[PDB]
């Protein structure tokens, strides 16, 4: 969706690379 | 169900106001032999596995919040009062054990006050600074007089200077994090505790380390109206749980 | 053949919190076995639930693990804790000691009260929690309008009072860093006077401890403003 | 609501218990012993007493040493009735101490964070060490490491014009050249002991029970010696940390 | 396209013990065949189990591969080895020579004694191991209270005595680096006097060797304080 | 063994619009839940279709 | 469990990267 | 057997990385 176009795009785990989305309810 | 009895060899404690037995770290000394020693251990000595009942202290209206007494282990039972247990302990390099304790103290429905009775690993038992060496005094001896709290619990330095703090610091405001029970004059005359074996090593060079300490501390000051029985003692029944001995030798002269 | 690489602008940079490991220089080293050990734990959060003592200030301004009550109904409150980890009467509780190493919290705080007066003594207290918006309560009557519970003395010595987590935001800052100062107050009042017979100490002491409740959590590990023990 | 603290513990409630309310709990992991201590923190710094071409020698200067002890606990040239013996390798101290008149800096080295907050009696882990340059000159430096209890081998240069510290089978590091400025690495829990004392060791360190009470022997992760043209900030990081038998944290001053 | 890379702070750094290999500059080179060879070994530990000589000091203080006994029961001990790799009478045994290159040890030490007195000679010895805690033994009687074994002379010339690995910790430091100095003592005493007939050399020599026992291990490879042979 | 690499001429260079991410320093951090929210949108283009006022000039 | 969030997280063998856990008994 | 603990440990072919072992007989 955003301005990111790299295939090997993992290296750092997802949960580290980004804030964790979680729904209150 | 507030009435209970506990037997150990030829000894037996008994109470009519118990509030249960608090078992530290949720587990007990099973008497396993130490993987660090090659020699078959000496263990299961009935004569040594009982309650040794002794005097702790005299509680008075004078003592204030957090005043306390420290009882070191096994040390306090390493000599005469330790009977066969102390006698066997004195002849071995290494000992590994747990503790089962009952602290006793009664008053009346017209008396007020409360005690914090607990057990802590690696708790400072030093009495004072030895003039000359820059080390403590009588680490392994039980307090014979109530100990005043530190307004700022920063511990004790031996370099005769002050500032910052020492590694032997003990912050009483948090003492309830240790395995414990509260002895409240209006509720109960006894507390029952138990702890496993813990330490920096598989078994212990007891001769030079008091790995566990039994601490009795005042929470709310003793109080009573004139005419009410003024004399109040605190005693205790201490029992070695599954003591295991290694490295038999000529006797260490505690004496 | 060599692999061509694009060297990122941030090179040679060191990260105190880098999510990765570094080079091993003494491999195949066995870690001295410690299977005998007991008392082990994994979550700092647990330490938080162990009730520890609140530091109550005296006129000459020195602290006690408790507060006192007697055969009277003090027009004002007996003690009042400000639901706020940063808050000072907690300065020295395990709860606060852990909390100051984290940026935010969520959930219930549990206030534990223990009556140490004589068995022959009786009476009732009114413990309350007041959320912000209308200012802190100045009378039992007002307090009684917020969240409250009546504590009756008797056979059972103690009482666990829960300060509910009522808030606009899913989380709350753990520290008084700038000034919205608080998240409401916990106030303790006499409902009825401590009553008793002749021959009984007229002034009873109530131990006051605090701890994190069940719901409770902390997050974002940080450093507190450095300090020096007295 | 109603309970009894005497028995050693009490109901650990949430709002829903005493009132018409409920549990507001959310998932959350950041409060874990392991994760939490798993971040870098400075314990001291290293200052070279000599060139990369000479024989190394213990050297102090304004509280700075050319050698340091890998432990969270406080350390420094061994103390003496007559003052710390600065011609020697640092050892574990029993208290923290001001470098001089005012509180700071400190004469002693240590993980102040870990001291102000170690809610436990014993711990263990591997140690990740980072050595960062404090200066801007093309660097020429050698670093020697050794496990707790090992011989310092602080002997003479065998080969002229080269660093004595580099002359060992022990793990040593050689850093030199423009842009080459930091050393990073990890060492194993290398102690003879099963676990380490987070704060205090309630016993004597010698069989004669006359010395160093409160300090457990070999209760550290070894040490570092440096040599060359560059001073460096030294930080440690608790790897796969484990803690035992909970205990009270460092006291905090009550507001006047 | 090039792969983007993050260059770590520790770059250009050299590691004496780096767990990895480097660049090969003379590849495909066959290693001169040595299939004919015998006597090969893989573990330094084995060298450790080969019994070698203990250096026993004389009054004029010079060393012997042994000690002497005779038709008497010396009130004190005949020889006494201090169970401690660093220890000096072993200074020159393969066991110690290997051990000084490692930081810690575990397990049994085996002390080997060989009687070289005349066939016509008899007698008995009491070899003992005393753990710390009560100080080192000063009399056969005391020694006899610790771990011990009686050695009887006869047809069979020798005796293997095992100093048991009795310790608080799973491992022990190999070197006298600072001071707890030792892990107990091995003491040798006469139980009964060396007895014999006229025409026989009254003073018999007992060869004294030491070696690592079966249980025994070493770990953490290191460097000893450098030395120079006399 | 180490992997041999050819370091491209453009090294150390920073790109304001670089199509890739960088290093994370505060991982495992939960993003304060906002499931209650309404009024959300993804495309600036929509704003474009909302009719707004033309500014007509007077003498 | 700890503060490590990298996928390709092996390179150096486990036994080299960390002290080896072993139980005495 | 030796002091080497790296997984991706090939890059250079074996025969180049090491002297070739061969038995005379």
């Amino acid at each position: 969706s955003g301005n990111e176009g790299v295939i090997i795009n993992n290296f750092y785990s997802n949960q580290y690379q980004n804030s964790i989305d979680l729904s209150a309810s | 169900d507030r009435v209970a009895s506990d037997k150990a060899g030829n000894s037996a404690t008994n109470t009519q106001s118990t509030v249960g037995r608090l078992c530290g770290y949720g587990e007990a000394h099973h008497g396993e032999h130490p993987a660090s020693c090659a020699d078959t251990a000496t263990d299961k000595v009935l004569a040594a596995e009982r309650y040794y009942t002794i005097d702790l202290a005299s509680w008075t209206t004078t003592q204030e919040a957090f005043s306390h007494i420290r009882i070191p282990l096994p040390h306090v039972l390493a000599g005469e009062d330790g009977g066969v247990f102390g006698a066997t302990l004195r002849r071995h390099y290494l000992c590994k054990t747990g503790w089962r304790v009952q602290v006793q103290c009664n008053a009346s429905q017209f008396h007020a006050g409360s005690l914090l009775v607990f057990m802590a690993p690696e708790f400072y038992t030093g009495k004072g600074t030895k003039t000359g060496d820059m080390e403590p005094t009588d680490p392994f001896t039980m307090d014979t007089t109530w100990r005043a709290p530190q307004g700022a619990p920063t511990g004790y330095r031996y370099d005769s200077r002050t500032g910052f703090f020492a590694m032997n610091h003990q912050n009483q405001w948090q003492w309830t994090v240790y395995p414990h029970q509260i002895l409240n004059l209006r509720t109960n005359t006894t507390v029952d505790l138990e702890v496993p074996y813990v330490n920096i090593a598989p078994t212990s060079s007891w001769t030079q380390h008091a790995n566990w300490t039994l601490v009795v501390a005042v929470f709310s000051p003793l109080q009573y109206a004139s005419g009410s029985s003024s004399d109040v003692q605190i005693t205790a029944s201490i029992q070695p749980v599954n003591p295991v001995f290694n490295g038999l030798r000529h006797e260490t002269v505690i004496a | 053949s060599p692999i061509a690489v694009t060297v990122r602008e941030h090179k040679g940079c060191f990260y105190s919190t880098n999510p990765d490991t570094t080079v091993p220089i003494y491999g195949k080293t066995i870690s001295t076995p410690n299977d005998y050990m007991c008392g082990e734990f994994s979550d700092l959060l647990e330490l938080c639930k162990l009730p520890t003592f609140l530091g109550n200030p005296n006129s000459n301004n020195k602290r006690y693990p408790y507060f006192s009550a007697t055969n009277s109904v003090p027009t004002t409150s007996l003690v009042d804790y400000q639901v706020a980890l940063s808050c000072s009467c907690m300065c020295n509780s395990m709860l606060a000691a852990v909390a100051r190493n984290f940026n935010q919290y969520r959930g219930s705080l549990n206030f534990l009260f223990v009556f140490t007066g004589a068995a022959m003594v009786k009476g009732k207290f009114l413990i309350a929690y007041t959320p912000p918006g209308a200012g802190k309560p100045t009378t039992r009557d007002q307090a009684m309008q917020a969240t409250y519970a009546i504590w009756d003395l008797g056979l059972n010595s103690s009482f666990v009072f829960t300060a509910p987590f009522i808030s606009p935001t899913h989380y709350r800052q753990t520290s008084y860093t700038s000034a919205a100062s608080v998240d409401g107050w916990v106030t303790v009042w006499q409902l009825t006077p401590l009553t008793y017979p002749s021959g009984t100490p007229v002034n009873s002491d109530i131990l006051t401890l605090v701890s994190a409740g069940d719901d409770f959590t902390l997050r974002m590990p940080i450093s507190p403003t450095k300090w020096v023990p007295q | 609501g109603s309970d009894n603290a005497e028995k050693g513990k009490v109901s650990n409630d949430d709002a829903s218990v005493d009132f018409v309310a409920e549990p507001v709990k959310l998932p959350e992991n950041q409060t874990r012993v392991a994760f939490f201590y798993d971040r870098a923190v400075p314990i001291g710094m290293l200052r070279p007493g000599q060139n990369i071409e000479s024989t190394f020698v213990y050297q102090e200067n304004d509280l700075r040493l050319n050698c340091l002890l890998l432990t969270p606990l406080p350390s420094f040239c061994p103390d003496s009735t007559s003052g710390p013996v600065k011609t020697k390798a640092p050892v574990q101290w029993r208290w923290v101490r001001s470098g001089g008149t005012t509180n700071f800096p400190l004469m002693t080295k240590q993980d102040y964070a870990f001291l102000c907050f170690s809610p436990f009696t014993y711990y263990k882990c591997d140690l990740e060490v980072t050595v960062s340059a404090l200066g801007t000159d093309t660097v020429a430096s050698v670093l020697r490491w050794a496990p707790t209890g090992a011989p310092a081998d602080v002997t003479d240069q065998l080969i002229g014009y080269t660093p004595s510290l580099g002359e060992t089978r022990n793990p040593h590091m050689w850093l030199v050249g423009a842009g080459n400025t930091q050393i990073s690495f990890v060492v194993p829990y290398n102690s003879p002991l099963s676990v380490l004392p987070a704060a205090w060791f309630n016993g004597w360190s010698d069989f004669g029970n006359t010395k160093d009470f409160g300090v457990a022997p070999n209760a550290d992760f070894g040490r570092l010696w440096i040599q060359g043209n560059t001073s460096a900030s030294v930080r440690i990081r608790y790897k796969k940390m484990k803690v035992f038998c909970p205990r009270p944290t460092l006291f905090f001053p009550w507001p006047v």
